[PDB]
């Protein structure tokens, strides 16, 4: 949406299947015409760290829903992706990553 | 806490063997995806030797490094796009500055 | 009159997954199921059809013995009308069931150094499983309005999921090697008898 330049921002994305024990789900940015920015990822045990951004997302597989705030959205304008990690090999179950797509602008 | 990648677009015709530089002084884990134009990135190399689950295309995921300066030599066959790889070391868990092959 | 042979059954080596558990038909033979009550080693023996310790001299057309490996905590789900993830999509014991359950615990077989995933389930499925039924294909299940393509991806996951077995695990999420024993009666003459 086009929201304001200090109003909250909100995402979600729906995730099934568990946590079991490997499980990423991280949110990534990505400017217009510029490259790859990350934000986030929350482990599948309950490890959630960031970067200098003070988001404040957090992911519940009941309910199954992952859910990316924020405080302040001064002019960023990106393009925001669900990804979900597997790196820890499980036998048959290959680590993997698989990106949503998601759009959001400033005024 | 760079990942410096060198090409910087390099192109020179379809159905030949191109070289990515990921110049990052890290331990392991780093990984490759690719991004064509107006798309979701997807995962091509995890563990930087691996193959996830596709890469269908060429076939040539390539991962020969942990020397660091890491290299994916692969073809190029109707699959342009821009590529990317990332850091695993959880505090920055970068990524690069990638390139396209136009 | 030949003993029926339940050292195949109970003491294989390498029991089948629980999405593709294995399915040995057992007929034409005596059985012994005086050597399985007492054995005192099965964490779990609820027979829910003929009375356990009175089926030894009852006749059946065909015993259809079913070899899996769950959790501890899913062993509660072997029985007819039950829920989770393994009654749903994986293994569903009909409401008529005539027969027993048998689940030993099997920390000591199937639990590695760093975990065992060897032994998958059918953690996502379109629809429950109908009595009975066995769906070892892998199709990408689809949890969103995006067509799959066949392409695994986000909203297009990979249905099944690992076991992650560890010799010290709690006690639910240790391995229960299980055998349900499906007696069936038809109008044939009996060839299971003790
Ligand atoms: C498995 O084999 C052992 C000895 O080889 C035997 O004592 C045991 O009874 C067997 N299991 C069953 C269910 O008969």
């Amino acid at each position: 949406g086009l929201l304001k330049p200090s109003e909250t921002l909100s995402l979600t994305c729906a995730v099934y299947g568990g946590s079991f024990s490997g499980y990423y789900w991280s949110w990534i940015r990505q400017p217009p015409g510029k490259g790859l920015e990350w934000i986030g990822e929350v482990n599948h045990s309950g490890s959630t760290n960031y970067n200098p951004s003070l988001k404040s997302r957090v992911t519940i597989s009941v309910d199954t829903s992952k859910n990316q705030l924020s405080l302040k959205l001064n002019s960023d304008t990106a393009v925001y992706y669900c990804a979900r990690g597997n790196t820890m090999v499980r036998g048959v179950i290959i680590p993997f990553e698989y990106w949503d797509k998601g759009t959001l602008v400033t005024v | 806490i760079v990942l410096t990648q060198s090409p910087a677009t390099l192109s020179l015709s379809p159905g030949e063997r191109a070289t990515l530089s990921c110049r990052a002084s890290v331990s392991s884990y780093l990984a490759w995806y690719q991004q064509k134009p107006g798309q979701a990135p997807r995962l091509l190399i995890y563990d930087a030797s691996n193959r996830a689950t596709g890469i269908p295309a060429r076939f040539s995921g390539s991962g020969s490094g942990t020397d660091f300066t890491l290299t994916i030599s692969s073809l190029e066959p109707e699959d342009f796009a821009v590529y990317y790889c990332q850091q695993r070391s959880n505090w920055p868990l970068t990524f690069g500055g990638g390139t396209k092959v136009e | 009159t030949n003993l029926c042979p339940f050292g195949e059954v109970f003491n294989a080596t390498r029991f089948a997954s629980v999405y593709a558990w294995n399915r040995k038909r057992i007929s034409n033979c005596v059985a012994d199921y005086s050597v399985l009550y007492n054995s005192a080693s099965f964490s779990t023996f609820k027979c829910y059809g003929v009375s356990p310790t009175k089926l030894n001299d009852l006749c059946f057309t065909n015993v259809y013995a079913d070899s899996f490996v769950i959790r501890g905590d899913e062993v509660r789900q072997i029985a007819p009308g039950q829920t989770g993830k393994i009654a749903d999509y994986n293994y569903k014991l009909p409401d008529d069931f005539t027969g027993c359950v048998i689940a030993w615990n099997s920390n000591n077989l199937d639990s590695k150094v760093g975990g065992n995933y060897n032994y998958l389930y059918r953690l996502f499925r379109k629809s429950n499983l109908k009595p009975f039924e066995r769906d070892i294909s892998t199709e990408i299940y689809q949890a969103g309005s995006t067509p799959c393509n066949g392409v695994e991806g986000f909203n297009c996951y990979f249905p099944l999921q690992s076991y992650g077995f560890q010799p010290t695990n709690g006690v639910g999420y240790q391995p229960y090697r299980v055998v349900v024993l499906s007696f069936e009666l038809l109008h044939a003459p009996a060839t299971v008898c003790g």
